[PDB]
C-alpha cells in the first residue's frame, strides 16, 4: 500500500534503515528515482527526509521508533534537527561530535534504552559525514560515540 | 468602639505578608506632599494628650513630624486613649493625611505640615521606662547628635576612599593580629611589592591599652616626598569640601547641641616648615630649642597663631627635627639634623604624623642602630627593601579624632560609636 | 520531572514569539509559575523583553542568553537538552494532548520545519512559494491542519509577524483569525 | 667611555631635586606614542645580552615592555656591559625612544612597540639573588597573578561599598577586640535607628582570621526585601568586575584556566524543599530537616549549573533546627526558618537570615539552644525598646575572590597568610 | 615681622587690581615668595585669578576669601589688621620709600580716597567730576603727584580699568603712559 | 600761616582736637564757616576731613601723631578709614564696637603707646555716634573701649 521513491544519485541512508525496520509492521515498497518521495495516498506525499522518517515511525506502531512518551517523542525531534544541520555540515565538527559524545556518556541508545529514529537519523548522517571517517582512521573519535557507532554498525549490518 | 480595626498591637513581623504599602520617609513629608493619604513607619518620640486630642512626635533618623489623633470622622475615643498609652520609643505603622499648618512647627524638622492620623499599629512595643550598660548605648545612638555624627563619620570613610581610589589607589587588608601591632609594616611591603599606591581603613592600637580606627596612606613617589604630602593634603581637603557640600544637614544637627564655627581651610593647603613655626612661637614668647619636638600645648598655640594669620584650621608642619622622629624617617640630604617628615593639624591638634620612608637597606639599618634596635628582631622588615625598593612616603589619620576636630567636639568618646569603659 | 520547571534559553536578538504565544496557551491549561531572567552572556536586553510576561503545576523559566539556537532544559536527569525553537514549540503545544493521526501529525511537523528554516531565513523567492502552499491549504481548510488550531499555525504565524512579498486572501483571513485569539494578541502587544 | 654621564647607580632619592621629568606608565607605551622621547621608571624583569646588544624586560604592575641597549649612535660598550650587569628586580629610570616593531612581541603586554634606550640609571639596586620568610611574600606579590588577584580584590571592596552606599547604607566600625564576631554591633545599630548598615573588617572562626564584608538591613514587612538586596549587591559586584577588571581576570586566567563567572540578573532562588527534590532525583538519601553536607552543597551547585547555567544562586527557607537561635522561625511551618545561603561555584559564601527583634521569642529560642541568659542579658535588652524587623548576611572577601576566579585554595586570595 | 609674610584676604567678586600692580612693583625691588590660595568661604574662584601670579626677603600670600573689605594681616604681634585696598596700597608702595613733603604726601593720599570711594562706587555725575580734576592736574604735571609715579596713579588707573563717560585728552596719555609700564600690562593681561 | 574754616552747623570734632595738639608746633588759626576747609597756601586747600587730619599730623613733626615708622603710619590710615565708615554709621554697630574692643585689649593707645590720629579720629566719631552713648547709659559698652574712651576724655578735657 506504501511506496517510496529515493534519489539514486544520493540515497537517503537513514530512510532505508527505517524502511527495513517497518517491513514487519506495514507493507512498503522501494522504487529508485531522481528525488526522495514517500507515496502514501494519491493526495498524501512527503519531500523532506525528516517528514518521511516521522511518518514511518508513527505508522509502524509495534516498532516503537518514536519513543514511549512525549518526552522521548521530543528528544527524537531534537536529534532529527541535530542530524539534519550540525552533522550534515562538517563546520566546527570537533564541537558537534563532543556534544553527541557527552549525550551518549550514560546512554546505550540515544533515546530510552531501545532503537529510535534518533539512533538511525544520526548514525546515517554520521556514516555519510567525511570528517567522522577521518577521526575514526586517525583514532581521534570520542569514546562513547565510537562504542555507540560500532554497536549500531553491528545491528544494521 | 468603631475604630477597633484601625489600631492595636499588630502580630510580630515574621515575614507573613508582602503588602502593597509605601512607607514614606519622614524627611519626604513636606508641603509638596500636602492633602495626600501616606503610610509612615516611625518611633513615638513624645506623646502629649489632653481630653479629645492626642499629639505625637513621630521620629525617624534625626527627623521628626507632628502627628495628631483627633476623635471625629477618623478615630474613636479608645484609639486616642491607646495612642497616648503607646510607650516611649515604640515603632508604629501610621496611615495619616498630610495637612498644611497655619503657623510653622518650630520644634519639628517638618515645620511645613502635620500628619492627621487615620490608623496607628504598634509593630514593635517598647517597654515603658528608658534607661540612663549595652542597651544604654543603643538609645544614646538614636539622639539626633549621635545619628548626625556617625552618619557624617561614614561620610569621611567614603570621601577618603572615593578620593584615593579615583586617583589610582588600591585598598589592602592588613591582618591586625599576628602570633596585635601597627599596620605601617604591611603597607611598606605592598610598596616593595609593586603596589604603587595603597591605603587601609582598619583598627589601630597605641598606662593603658587603647583601640581606635585609622585611615592609613602609603604612596611611592617619583623624586620628591612632597608628591605624597601634597596628595595626602588634597585628600583631606576633598574630605572637608565633601562634608560641607553633602553632609550640611548632619553638621548643623551637631552644631545645634555643640556650637562651633564652620571648619576653615585653604585650597592649596598651608605648609609651614619647622624653622618658620619656631620663629612664630618665639615671637609669641616661647623658650624652645632648635631640635626640640613641639610640646602638645605648643601644637595647640601654633594652630591658634596660624588661625590668627591665614584663618585656616588645617595646615602642614614640614621638615621636623630628625632626632624626634622614628628610625625609618628619611633624613634631609642637606641638613642631616632635619628629616623629610611632616605633621598635619586640625583646630591646632595633630591628626597625621607622616614622613618619607628609608627604602635603602643599609641606611635603614644604620638609623636602627642609632635608635639602638636589635637588628635580629627587625631582620625580616629590612630584608623586604633589599630587592628593588622604590622611594615612598605616607601618613595615617584617626577617624574618630578627625570627626571630633571637624565638628569641634571636646572628648574623642563623642565620635567613638562603641567606646569601651 | 522532579525539577518540575521548563527552562528555555533564548537569544534576545531574535525573540522566539512562537514560544511566548505557546506560554500564554500553557497558562490557560495549567498553573504556571512563569519567571524571566537575563544571563551574564547578554548585556542590556530590551525593556519590553525583560517583563514580557507582564504550589503551581509547571515552572516556565525564560532566560535571555547569547546562544545560537533556542534551547530547552527540562528534567535533565531523564531528558537530553532540546535545541531548535521548532522542536520546543512541538513539545509545549503537545502538553494539551490534541492527538492527531500519523498523516496530520507528520504534516503539522512538516509545516513547522517550513516556517523555521525555509520561510524565516529565505529569499523573496521561497517566501512567495510558502504563501502559495498556505493559500491553497487555507483555501480548503480553516487552519493548516484544518481539523483545529495546531502548533503549525502558532509557529508559522509567529515567524510571519517577525520578518516585502504580496500576501494572498486566505492568509489574511487566517492572520486575523490568529490575531483575534487571546494568546496571540497578548504575546504580540508585549513584543511591539 | 663617553656615555659615563648616560648611565650609573644614581644617588639614593632623599628628595634632593624636583626634576622637570614625566615618568610615563608602561601600559601607555602603545603604537600611538611611537617615535617619541619618553622617560620610564620600571624594574628589570629579565636582561638577556648577546655581544653588541643587551635586551631588558622593563616591568611595572603586571605590565612589561621590551627595552634595547644597542651600541652605536646612542650607547657605549660599558653602558651595554652595565645594562646586562644590572641585578634582577632593580628599579631603573630609562630615557628611551618608542619604535614600532616589524613583528609582535608575544611575550610582553606591549607587543606593538619596543623601547630604544638612550639613558639607564639604577635608582634602587636590587641585591643579586632572589629567594624562593617575609621577603619571600614581598617578591610573590610582584607576580602578575598576585598583582591581578589583589587589584581585583580591592575592586570587590569598592563595588561592595559604592553599591550599598548608593542604596542609602551607613558604614560602621565594629570594635575588633574587647576578640569576637561583629553581628551583635550591626544589630545594636539597627536597634539605634541606623536603618541600613555594613562593616568591612577582620572576622574570626587553632585560631583562623579572615576579612568579612557584613550587611544588616531593617526591612518593611518581608525578609526577602533584604535577601533580594544582598543578591543584587553581589550581582552588581560581578557586573562591575566583568566590566572594569577584565584585564585582571585574564591575567589570573592565563596561569589558572577557569570559565567566566555566570549569573542571572534576577538572582536564582531555590527553597530548601526544591533542593532536596533535586538531590534525591540525583540519588542522595537525605532527611527533610538535615543540614546540607559540604559535599551536597558542591553537588547541588553543579545541578543548578547543569539546569539554569548560573554559578550564583540562593538557597532559601532552611530548616530551623540547623540555624542559630537568633534566626526568625517561619510563621506557617515552625520547623522551617526565614534563613538563606548564597553559593558561588557550589561553595557557600553567605549564611544570612531574619533576626528575632522580639525580646521574649529571642529568649525562648536562647533557652531552646540551652544558653545562659545571664551572659547574653545585654544583647536581649537591646531589643526591648523599639526593635524594628531586620535581616542580614556576611561574605568572606578572600573566599568571594577565590570562587569568582575559580582558584582552589583560599591562601591564593589572602595577601598576608599566617603559617 | 617674625612671620616675614604679607597676608592679603581679597574678595574675588571685586579683584583688587591696585594690589596686583603693586605686587609686580614689589617683586622688582625685593625677593618675594608670592603664593595664591582660595579660602573655604568662596567656592569656584575664576581660573585666571587662581594663577594670577603664574631664602626670600618678603612673603606675599594672596587668599581669595568672602570678606566685605580687602584685608592685610602683617606682623599681627606688632600691627593691627589693615582694612581697605586703599590703605593696603599706600603701605605696599611705601616699602620702596620714595619720601614726599607734607603737601604732596597728603595730596597723594587724597587721590587714593577719591579713586576708592567717589570714582569706583559713584554715578556718571561724580565720575565726570573726577575726570576734570585729573585732566586739569595731568595738564600741568606728567603724573598726579608730578615728581614721579606714585601710589595715587597705580590705584586710580587700577579703579578706571575695573569699571560710560567721555574721557579727556590728558587722561588718555596718562592711561597709555601707565599701560606702557611693565608692572601695569603684566598684571592687567593676567586679569583679562 | 595756617587757617582752618569749619562747618559751624556740624563741627569736625577730631580736626579741632588735632588743631589743639599742633598749636605748639606750627601757628594755626580757626575761622567758622559753612564747610570744613584747611587753607594752607593760595593754591593748597583740603575739603576731606581725613586729608586735613593727615596734613596737620605730618607738618606737626614734634607732635608725632602719625606714628614712628611705616607700620604705625599704616595702622593709622586703617583707623581713619575705620572711623570714617564703620563708626560714622550706626549700622551693625554691635559688631563694629567689638572689633575696636578686641584691638584695644592689650593696647593703651590705638597705635604705639602714644597719642596718634587714630586715637583722635576714632574717639571724635565715637563721641559723635548715638548708639555709643546709648551703650554707655545702658552699661552694655565693652570693657577695653570704655576704659580707653574714659582715658582720652580725661586727656582731651
Ligand atoms: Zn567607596
Amino acid at each position: 500500500t506504501l511506496s517510496l521513491t529515493v534519489n539514486s544519485g544520493d540515497p537517503p541512508l537513514g530512510a532505508l534503515l527505517a524502511v527495513e525496520h517497518v517491513k514487519d509492521d506495514v507493507s512498503i515498497s522501494v522504487e529508485e528515482g531522481k528525488e526522495n518521495i514517500l507515496h502514501v495516498s494519491e493526495n498524501v506525499i512527503f519531500t523532506d527526509v525528516n517528514s518521511i522518517l516521522r511518518y514511518l515511525a508513527r505508522v509502524a506502531t509495534t516498532a516503537g521508533l518514536y519513543g514511549s512518551n512525549l518526552m522521548e517523542h521530543t528528544e527524537i525531534d531534537h536529534w532529527l534537527e541535530f542530524s539534519a544541520t550540525k552533522l550534515s555540515s562538517c563546520d566546527s565538527f570537533t564541537s558537534t561530535i563532543n556534544e553527541l559524545n557527552h549525550c551518549l556518556s550514560l546512554r546505550t541508545y540515544l533515546v530510552g534504552n531501545s532503537l529510535s529514529l534518533a539512533d538511525l537519523c544520526v548514525w546515517a548522517t554520521l556514516k555519510g559525514n567525511a570528517a567522522w571517517q577521518e577521526q575514526l582512521k586517525q583514532k581521534k573519535a570520542p569514546v562513547h560515540v565510537k562504542r555507540w557507532f560500532g554497536f549500531l554498525e553491528a545491528q544494521l549490518e | 468602639d468603631y475604630a477597633k480595626e484601625r489600631y492595636g498591637i499588630s502580630s510580630m513581623i515574621q515575614s507573613q505578608e508582602k503588602p502593597d504599602r509605601v512607607l514614606v520617609r519622614v524627611r519626604d513629608l513636606t508641603i509638596q506632599k500636602a492633602d495626600e493619604v501616606v503610610w509612615v513607619r516611625a518611633r513615638v518620640h513624645t506623646s502629649r494628650a489632653k481630653g479629645k486630642q492626642c499629639f505625637l512626635v513621630l521620629r525617624q533618623q534625626q527627623f521628626n513630624v507632628q502627628a495628631l489623633v483627633a476623635v471625629g470622622d477618623h478615630a474613636s475615643k479608645q484609639m486616642v486613649k491607646f495612642a497616648a498609652n503607646i510607650n516611649k520609643e515604640s515603632i508604629v505603622d501610621v496611615e495619616g493625611v498630610v495637612r498644611k499648618v497655619n503657623q510653622k512647627i518650630g520644634s519639628c524638622t517638618q515645620q511645613d505640615v502635620e500628619l492627621h492620623v487615620q490608623k496607628i499599629y504598634v509593630i514593635s512595643l517598647a517597654e515603658p521606662r528608658l534607661p540612663l550598660r549595652l542597651d544604654n548605648r543603643v538609645i544614646d545612638l538614636r539622639t539626633s547628635t549621635s545619628q548626625a555624627v556617625f552618619r557624617l563619620q561614614s561620610g569621611i570613610c567614603h570621601l577618603f576612599r572615593e578620593t584615593l581610589i579615583n586617583k589610582g589607589f588600591v585598598e589592602i587588608q592588613t591582618p591586625k593580629i599576628i602570633s596585635a601591632q601597627s599596620p605601617q609594616l604591611y603597607k611598606q611591603m605592598c610598596i616593595c611589592a609593586d603596589f604603587e599606591k595603597v591605603f587601609s581603613i582598619g583598627p589601630v592600637f597605641r598606662r593603658h591599652l587603647t583601640e581606635f580606627v585609622g585611615l592609613d596612606i602609603e604612596m611611592a613617589f617619583n623624586y620628591h616626598y612632597h608628591e605624597v604630602m601634597e596628595e595626602i593634603a588634597d585628600t583631606m581637603v576633598q574630605i572637608f569640601k565633601g562634608l560641607q557640600e553633602r553632609f550640611q544637614t548632619e553638621i548643623q544637627t551637631v552644631n545645634k547641641q555643640f556650637p562651633c564655627e564652620p571648619f576653615k581651610f585653604l585650597e592649596p593647603t598651608l605648609r609651614l616648615e619647622y624653622c618658620e613655626a619656631l620663629a612664630m612661637l618665639r615671637e609669641a614668647g616661647v623658650e624652645m630649642g632648635d631640635e626640640d619636638d613641639l610640646s602638645t600645648p605648643n601644637e595647640k598655640l601654633l594652630g591658634h597663631l596660624v588661625k590668627e594669620k591665614y584663618d585656616t584650621d588645617f595646615y602642614i608642619l614640614d621638615k621636623y627635627p630628625l632626632a624626634v622622629r622614628p628610625f625609618y624617617t628619611m633624613p634631609d640630604p642637606r641638613n642631616p639634623k632635619q628629616s623629610n617628615s611632616y605633621d598635619m593639624f586640625m583646630r591646632g591638634e595633630e591628626i597625621l604624623s607622616g614622613a618619607q620612608r628609608i627604602h635603602d637597606p643599609q641606611l635603614l639599618t644604620e638609623r636602627a642602630l642609632h635608635h639602638g634596635i636589635d637588628l635580629e628582631k627587625i631582620k625580616a622588615y629590612i630584608d623586604s627593601f633589599r630587592f628593588g625598593a622604590p622611594p615612598h612616603a605616607g601618613g595615617g589619620i584617626g577617624l574618630e579624632r578627625v570627626t571630633m576636630l571637624f565638628l569641634g567636639l571636646h572628648n574623642v568618646r563623642q565620635t567613638s560609636m562603641f567606646p569601651r569603659d | 520531572g522532579a525539577l518540575k520547571d521548563i527552562v528555555i534559553n533564548a537569544n534576545p536578538a531574535s525573540p522566539p514569539l512562537s514560544l511566548l504565544v505557546l506560554h500564554r496557551l500553557l497558562c490557560e491549561h495549567f498553573r504556571v509559575l512563569s519567571t524571566v531572567h537575563t544571563h551574564s552572556s547578554v548585556k542590556s536586553v530590551p525593556e519590553n523583553l525583560l517583563k514580557c510576561f507582564g504550589d503551581y503545576q509547571l515552572g516556565f523559566t525564560l532566560i535571555w542568553k547569547n546562544v545560537p539556537k533556542t534551547q530547552m532544559k527540562f528534567s535533565i536527569q531523564t531528558m537530553c537538552p532540546i535545541e531548535g525553537e521548532g522542536n520546543i514549540a512541538r513539545f509545549l503545544f503537545s502538553l494539551f494532548g490534541q492527538k492527531h493521526n500519523a498523516v496530520n501529525a507528520t504534516l503539522i511537523d512538516s509545516w513547522v520545519d517550513i516556517a523555521i528554516f525555509q520561510l524565516k531565513e529565505g529569499s523573496s523567492k521561497e517566501k512567495a512559494a510558502v504563501f502559495r502552499s498556505m493559500n491553497s491549504a487555507l483555501g480548503k481548510s480553516p487552519w493548516l491542519a484544518g481539523n483545529e488550531l495546531t502548533v503549525a499555525d502558532v509557529v508559522l504565524w509567529s515567524v510571519l509577524q517577525q520578518i516585502s512579498v504580496t500576501v494572498p486572501a486566505n492568509v489574511q483571513r487566517w492572520m486575523r483569525s490568529c490575531e483575534n485569539l487571546a494568546p496571540f494578541n497578548t504575546a504580540l502587544k508585549l513584543l511591539k
